């Protein structure tokens, strides 16, 4: 059934699972035409497929060429997502294939179920969690590889950098969701908090800065304050 | 015009013959139903006064033998049996008729209701859905489960309706996932019509049989089958024109016949709203849409 607050620890057990977020698959800018009508121009997108236990991220870049001459793109985007997730599962060795795939949006359930009919033992699940994976394109190195792609491409990342050397998967996921929640609520302020000290850099092979354990506590506090500062505006409370 | 005699009526019972029904009192001198129209299947059905649980009955065709009803006090039901001695049977019927101990199948000459509900229904197709090959007639009741319901437990007592499942390898060609899910035409036309049913007449026969089992016995699995066969057509962008026209007539008579008070349990909101208002065939069921809108506007 649905993944919620009640069964949260299940994310970090030894059963291989993937989160799939389709938010950033079909991306457009809306603009005026010469005649004063409205039109969209697609930009490169991505499927965000994440092992929450290991941090392994399968970033399938969706090149604007896949939409050329297609109709009902927001519908097609769900099916293309499910096609590419199914292709990724088939590409993995049997012992690496997930036992569950959790979709962040309920509209992915039927498309993914139909694409995974060959895998009846892989459970396709929704979640009640409101996950901030839409904000993946606020991570500079992910945004950069998506925008520069000239063709369909799969890029492999570890979204936790080397954090699992020092912290558990549970704590790494909590840190990732807090960073993405801050980047989603106020991108400018979140990026300012992450780069304010020039002495702390991002390793070439990493996504996030090389914070000490004490610096991560300060950063995480500054992110929580940002989310509350922002919430006390949205709602005037 | 054929006859189904009753040995007796030892228990108080409501007796159905097709869309008609009669209350019989305990030990009332009732000895059967005469003037049954030749050329159609028929269903004789029962609901005991003392336990309205288990509606049950028998699908039969009087062209296929001489059938009678006899109460079994051990199994506690009215049973259909075949009389193999023609002369004994003719002599039983002639006596009961002479003593006018038989109700007359009460068909109004103008009334094509039963033909319209059973147009594609054939005894030989019923006997493959309801497997009991030693009898020429078929027992159905309120509680019998379908092969599909059983998959998701006594196989000999199952309704072997054709399994329809929109999220199955059968329904979805590898490589045409989105196309086949959103447009069921390949599942309807290649798999079901060309493949399994062989023609639209057998498909409509099963659809009509499923509805009648839903209506006459409150058989839940039959209602599921009726709705799945409607949805498969309405969810196909490519359906022969003759099939759409015939479907509209079929559904019109089914909705016309349904007791007004059973719309809540026998009609699936999602399927009917989707079929009449969102599906490919939303504009192809004029008669059905008009009777549904006038008779059941709450459901929609």
């Amino acid at each position: 059934g649905a993944m919620n607050s009640s069964n949260y620890a299940e994310l970090f057990n030894n059963d291989i699972k993937l989160f799939v977020d389709d938010t950033n698959v079909y991306r457009v800018t809306v603009h005026k035409t010469f005649e004063g009508n409205v039109a969209t121009k697609a930009i490169n997108g991505c499927i965000f497929t994440l092992n929450p236990k290991t941090g392994h991220l399968f970033l399938k870049i969706i090149h604007t060429s896949v939409w050329a001459g297609q109709k009902r793109l927001s519908q097609l985007a769900k099916w293309k997502t499910a096609e590419e997730v199914s292709a990724l599962v088939r590409s993995l060795p049997k012992e690496e294939q997930p036992k569950q795939i959790i979709v962040t949006r309920k509209a992915m359930l039927d498309p993914l179920e139909v694409h995974m009919l060959d895998f009846p033992n892989i459970a396709i699940r929704p979640t009640e969690l409101r996950l901030p994976f839409s904000a993946a394109m606020s991570i500079d190195k992910l945004s950069d590889v998506v925008m520069k792609a000239t063709e369909p491409q799969m890029v492999l990342f570890n979204i936790y950098d080397d954090w699992l050397d020092r912290i558990s998967s549970y704590t790494a996921f909590s840190r990732l969701t807090l960073l993405l929640r801050a980047l989603k609520t106020n991108e400018e302020s979140a990026k300012m908090i992450l780069l304010s000290d020039p002495t702390i850099t991002i390793k070439s092979y990493h996504l996030w800065p090389s914070f000490t354990d004490e610096q991560w506590i300060t950063i995480e506090s500054q992110m929580r304050d940002l989310i509350l500062t922002e919430y006390g505006r949205k709602y005037n409370v | 015009m054929n006859t189904v005699p009753f040995t007796s009526a030892p228990i108080e019972v409501t007796i159905g013959i097709d869309q008609y029904s009669f209350n019989v009192k305990e030990n009332q001198p009732f000895h059967g139903i005469k003037d049954i129209p030749i050329g159609h299947v028929h269903v004789i059905h029962f609901q005991h006064a003392d336990n309205s649980s288990m509606r049950y009955g028998y699908w039969f065709d009087c062209r296929m033998g001489n059938f009678y009803i006899q109460y079994d006090p051990k199994d506690g039901l009215y049973k259909m049996m075949e009389e193999r001695d023609g002369a004994k049977f003719e002599n039983i019927v002639h006596n009961f008729k002479e003593r006018q101990m038989m109700v007359s199948y009460p068909k109004i000459d103008e009334d094509d209701t039963w033909y319209n509900l059973t147009e594609f229904v054939q005894m030989d197709k019923i006997r493959k859905i309801v497997r009991k090959d030693e009898n020429q007639f078929s027992y159905v009741d309120s509680s019998m489960t379908t092969v599909q319901e059983n998959e998701l437990s006594d196989p000999a007592h199952s309704l072997n309706y054709t399994v329809i499942n929109f999220k199955s390898r059968e329904a979805i060609r590898p490589g045409h996932e989105m196309e086949d899910f959103l447009d069921k035409s390949y599942y309807l036309n290649t798999v079901m019509l060309q493949g399994i049913f062989k023609n639209s007449s057998n498909y409509f026969g099963e659809l009509q049989f499923a509805f009648l089992n839903a209506m006459f016995f409150g058989n839940y699995g039959s209602s599921l089958q009726w709705h799945a066969m409607i949805e498969l057509i309405c969810s196909s962008a490519t359906v022969p024109k003759h099939m759409l026209d015939k479907l509209d007539e079929i559904l019109y008579y089914q909705i016309k016949t349904l007791p007004e008070q059973y719309s809540d349990i026998l009609l699936n909101e999602r399927v009917w709203n989707i079929c009449l208002y969102s599906s490919f065939q939303k504009n192809s069921l004029h008669n059905t849409e008009k009777i549904m809108e006038n008779k059941y506007p709450e459901l929609l």
